[PDB]
């Protein structure tokens, strides 16, 4: 997250590090067994870390669970990005409490101007390197479907949409794939992709959870 | 350009997903 601040220990509850190894991407704890990324970030073997903070040291509120199985959305385009969602199954439940929670899923898709709560471990700077051992926030607007498009011509589908800041400064980045875009109490967006970060006139782009809720529905019930 | 915000780490560009370039060591 680049222009951000620190959540605070804990307080993004439904928050997942998806580790193998090391953190390459972020997720979202949507029940006791499941937890919601993006296509992109799959991976065979691996760990999911929940309850976590500071991801170099070792607190006593984690919980690592293996993943049984990844279910990738059955129209993900790798080149376009389109569909850019995918479901993990943990090997064991997770045991929810008052630092493990499950977000709620949308009833209806966000508007323009909302105010929505990025958060990750990702990169921390535009220009260079500089990755952050505990979680990072952000709070941004989504923006206009207009907007979005003009900013990225013949690149935005349906299943994606803008949030962020066209004077750049303030965005996701690199290391935020799969991470959650909070709005209302309820999951709207996945951190997918960019040009650059937080780049005058380019936003991030994230997967509309919105257009996904019988989906993600179905699977968790049928697996 | 397209670059999905996935942490990798590379030593040539080609390592990189869809449009990213290996900046330094990591894909961006
Ligand atoms: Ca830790």
């Amino acid at each position: 997250i680049v222009g951000g601040y620190t959540c605070g220990a804990n307080t993004v509850p439904y928050q997942v590090s998806l580790n193998s190894g090391y953190h390459f991407c972020g997720g979202s704890l949507i029940n006791s067994q499941w937890v919601v990324s993006a296509a992109h970030c799959y991976k065979s073997g691996i760990q999911v870390r929940l309850g976590e903070d500071n991801i170099n040291v070792v607190e006593g509120n984690e919980q690592f669970i293996s993943a049984s199985k990844s279910i990738v959305h059955p129209s993900y385009n790798s080149n376009t990005l389109n569909n850019d969602i995918m479901l993990i199954k943990l090997k064991s439940a997770a045991s929810l409490n008052s630092r493990v929670a499950s977000i709620s899923l949308p009833t209806s898709c966000a508007s323009a101007g909302t105010q929505c709560l990025i958060s990750g471990w990702g990169n921390t700077k535009s220009s260079g390197t500089s990755y952050p051992d505990v979680l990072k926030c952000l709070k941004a607007p989504i923006l206009s479907d207009s907007s979005c498009k003009s900013a990225y011509p013949g690149q935005i589908t349906s299943n994606m949409f803008c949030a962020g800041y066209l004077e750049g400064g303030k965005d996701s980045c690199q290391g935020d794939s799969g991470g959650p875009v909070v709005c209302s109490g309820k999951l709207q967006g996945i951190v997918s992709w960019g040009s650059g970060c937080a780049q005058k006139n380019k936003p991030g782009v994230y997967t509309k959870v919105c257009n996904y809720v019988s989906w993600i529905k179905q699977t968790i019930a049928s697996n | 350009r397209i670059c999905p915000r996935i942490w990798m780490e590379c030593k040539r560009d080609s390592d990189c997903m869809a449009e990213c370039i290996c900046v330094m060591g990591h894909c961006g």
